[PDB]
């Protein structure tokens, strides 16, 4: 269980999102309006 | 004139003294705690480095210092008739197998001659060290930042050290200062070398934050240094709960920073700071007597006075109608010790050894004290259930404490220490009116140079065309002002020939546009994608 | 533990052919307040809107629950189950990106 | 719930009805028509935008009374919550926070702040600057305290 803090924990959890994701799809599926 | 040459040198309080007697006295408590963990870390490596007599005696002893900050210094024993040397290898000095060997042999060799009172810098010295320097050798390897190194270089390095195990006059010891994540390290190496590593391993933890044995300690020594002369408000301390939780590695250096800066705020603006010693009652003035009046607990108690005593002739007399009794009304409540400090020190040592509990944070313990949540604080162990009545304290609504307190009621040290960086820049460029108040009449009818494109810079696409952005930029500039501006000066001559040109407005726009977008590259707001084409750029800065 | 099948199917025909529960304007205007929040929050975060047909639907679901409760009129908390039925159908009929609406409807849940 | 009954036009006679009750001067009263005419083209919902602009200017034109009386700040919004017949005060504040950043990239508000000389200015140039001598609002300020004092002590005697 890793030492890093809470905002850094969400900083890691957003970085794993672009593993299999590309810029062609992400802005559509995460709108405010296997690899 | 000279600014293009780099690094040219040149050779061109009644209140504050009461700070000076408080600040250093606090800092004697700081650094004495700092050498305690410094003596702690230096001790627990030293005994564990020795006395480990394994039976095979053909293996190096390794030590994993988990959670360590890559800066942990080590001292060594003298241990006569044998030299004991320290080698450090920074990932900056880890390019290959080759220079990791060659610099490291160099670093001990000068350390060998300095104690000794031409040769080749490789393992040739290691066997002949008995003959080259007399006494035997016990080297130690302070691998500073171990996870940045390409591990196959490290794996090929340790096999090179494995060949030195057949001379019997040399002893090897490895120190692995990881940052974290021991499970990551057994993934990266070759498994044939982990079985070489696993002979006598020791997973000693070294962390500044380990069960808050020093975090709760340094806040405690803060409290007695400011005991009885001040308070710590609720909104202040939750900031110390929240923000210090965002930095795992070094709380202790951070808690020194945000507390001492908070104390610097109090001495610099509060006039009643002089009155924390009662000897300074002779410095009293009507200006001091006037500013005491706007205290919130002062006026609220007067509202408490009128409703309790509906006769208000006494209360009106002790108001500014008198001044001698008025300050005597103040110095009645002057010496309030506020035993929440002492009640904290009462309960801190208790659960430390009576129930013997260590996983606790004294700051939120002080914070739950400030609301009355001490009962809902001790619940998380269910061990003070026999003691919740004797460790009980209801926080009383104390009076006149708002003059001796610390709180981020202004958002100061929120701003000046943790600044909303790209927020404050972007707020500076959309608004610009709350930063800036012949030719200034133009300024009241025309925006400053950097900010006037920024409103359209928001209103532009992801990747934008340069010229149409200028075409949009030329819309925001009205024509009559510029020819009023370019013909303002009759003294200069070289400008005036440009001023009479009929295409001056469209030329002076591209000059001014190529001074602003020229100046949006050192800020990194706009990136010039695909150089030598530069027809389109990319904007990375978004509002959030 | 549950209601038997024969009594349930006889209760369906008994309640559907005898009662007609209406609504009284005493405190029903509060649902027009909460619809006023719930419509607006579907524009800013969501893409699909909420219309007057959803208001007609929750009044029908509340009077259907009052019909099943066999009362004289619709109660005040039948609309709570009606708004729960419309939230877990409309919010569940969208993407995962309306996830903030899962907690935005938690204040009336 | 008139604010959620969207897609209706507020004509030139209609909008000046909406600002003469809130006491707007002629400078902004034509400007509201001027910027609705800007935003009649690219709109999405006409009810939300027309009220979000009228609150923040009344926040900035009446701040010589708003900073000197905190009670009238609920008075100006609730008299519109009765005029627009809103649900509560939850949704109306959600509008005024929304369109404020939507008008921060325009021209006239950067004039209307510095024309009205209203703001306070020397606080913001000392708050954003990070001044140690800035006001800490653990206190009540001397003017509002004297407003509190002269109201209470004359109520007293």
């Amino acid at each position: 269980t890793y030492d890093l803090s809470i905002i850094s924990k969400y900083l890691l959890i957003a970085s794993y999102i672009c593993s299999y994701l590309e810029p062609r799809y992400d802005a559509s599926i995460f709108s405010r309006k296997n690899p | 004139a000279d600014a293009q040459r780099s690094h040219y040198t040149v050779y061109p309080e009644k209140r504050w003294e009461l700070y000076h007697q408080l600040h250093s006295h606090f800092h004697d408590q700081v650094d004495h705690i700092i050498d305690n963990i410094e003596a702690d870390l230096k001790a627990e490596i030293s005994d564990l480095l020795y006395s480990e007599t394994t039976q095979k005696r053909r293996c190096f002893n390794t030590i994993f210092l988990l959670g360590s900050d890559s800066t942990t210094k080590i001292e060594l024993k003298d241990e006569s008739s044998r030299y004991n040397v320290l080698i450090e290898l920074t990932p900056k000095e880890s390019p290959n197998v080759r220079m990791m060997l060659r610099r490291s042999m160099y670093k001990l060799y000068s350390a060998a001659d300095a104690e000794e009172h031409d040769v080749s810098y490789d393992l040739s010295l290691v066997e002949n060290f008995k003959r080259l320097f007399g006494k035997d050798l016990a080297m130690v390897f302070n691998f500073k930042d171990v996870d940045s190194i390409n591990f196959n270089t490290l794996d090929n390095f340790i096999i090179l050290l494995k060949s030195a195990f057949k001379y019997d006059h040399v002893k090897i010891s490895l120190i692995f200062n990881i940052n974290t994540n021991l499970s990551n390290i057994e993934k990266n190496l070759r498994q044939s070398t982990i079985r070489l590593l696993k002979r006598n391993y020791h997973k000693l933890d070294v962390s500044s934050n380990k069960g808050f044995k020093y975090g709760n300690q340094i806040f405690q020594s803060f409290l007695d240094t400011v005991d009885g002369k001040l308070n710590l408000s609720d909104r202040f301390v939750e900031f110390i709960l929240s923000k210090m939780a965002n930095n795992t590695n070094h709380n202790l250096q951070l808690l020194t920073k945000m507390l001492d800066y908070s104390l610097m705020s109090y001495f610099f603006q509060n006039a009643f700071s002089v009155f924390i010693d009662p000897v300074n009652v002779d410095f009293l003035n009507d200006d001091y007597l006037k500013i005491l009046s706007r205290c919130p607990t002062f006026m609220f108690f007067v509202e408490g006075l009128i409703k309790q005593h509906a006769p208000a002739d006494e209360i009106l007399s002790l108001l500014t109608n008198k001044n001698r009794g008025l300050e005597e009304f103040f110095v009645e409540f002057l010496v309030r010790e506020n035993p929440i400090n002492g009640h904290a020190k009462f309960v801190a040592r208790f659960l430390e050894e009576e129930l013997n509990i260590t996983n606790f944070n004294l700051i939120e313990l002080y914070h739950n004290l400030l609301i009355g949540k001490l009962d809902s604080y001790l619940d998380r162990w269910s061990a003070c259930k026999e003691y919740k009545d004797r460790l009980h304290f209801e926080p009383i609504d104390t009076i006149f404490q708002e003059l001796f307190t610390l709180d981020n009621r202004s958002g100061l040290l929120t701003q000046s220490i943790f600044p909303s960086y790209k927020s404050n820049i972007e707020d500076n460029l959309l608004s610009w009116e709350q930063v800036l108040p012949l030719s200034g009449d133009l300024d009241k009818i025309m925006a400053p140079v950097l900010g006037q494109l920024f409103k359209l810079y928001r209103e532009a696409n992801m990747t934008i065309n340069i010229y149409d952005f200028y075409i949009a930029f030329r819309e925001t500039l009205p024509k009559e002002e510029i020819l009023n501006f370019i013909r303002k000066d009759p003294s200069n001559t070289k400008l005036l020939e440009l001023a009479e040109t009929p295409d001056a407005f469209d030329k002076v726009a591209l000059i001014l546009f190529m001074q602003a977008i020229f100046a949006f590259e050192n800020m990194g707001l706009i990136k010039f994608q695909s150089t030598k084409s530069y027809d389109l750029v990319e904007k990375c800065v978004w509002r959030g | 533990s549950p209601i038997p099948q024969e009594l349930l199917m006889k209760y369906i025909h008994y309640a559907r052919t005898k009662i007609y529960p209406k609504l009284h304007q005493m405190d029903m205007d509060k649902v027009s307040r909460v619809y006023a929040d719930l419509r607006r929050e579907s524009i800013s975060t969501g893409s699909f809107p909420i219309t007057v047909r959803h208001l007609e639907s929750i009044l029908r679901i509340a009077e259907s629950f009052a019909k099943m409760r066999l009362s004289e009129f619709v109660s005040s908390y039948d609309l709570d189950r009606a708004i729960k039925v419309v939230v877990d159908s409309f919010v569940d009929a969208q993407k995962v990106s309306v996830r903030r609406q899962l907690r935005r409807s938690f204040a009336i849940y | 719930s008139l604010l959620v009954k969207k897609y209706c036009k507020m004509t030139t006679e209609e909008i000046i009805r909406l600002c003469n009750d809130f006491e707007l001067p002629r400078e902004v009263a034509y400007k509201i028509v001027d910027e609705y005419n800007i935003n009649a083209s690219r709109l999405v919902c006409p009810w939300q935008l027309v009220c979000g602009l009228v609150l923040n200017c009344t926040f900035i034109v009446f701040n010589e009374r708003r900073r000197k009386d905190p009670r009238i700040d609920h008075f100006i919004v609730s008299k519109m919550c009765s005029l627009m017949l809103t649900s509560k005060v939850d949704d109306v504040i959600e509008c005024v926070k929304l369109v404020k950043e939507l008008i921060i990239g325009e021209k006239w508000f950067r004039d209307l702040q510095i024309r009205y000389d209203d703001f306070r200015y020397d606080e913001i140039i000392f708050r954003k600057l990070g001044s140690m001598l800035q006001t800490t609002n653990i206190l009540v300020t001397d003017d509002q305290y004297n407003i509190w004092k002269k109201r209470i002590e004359m109520d007293l005697a």
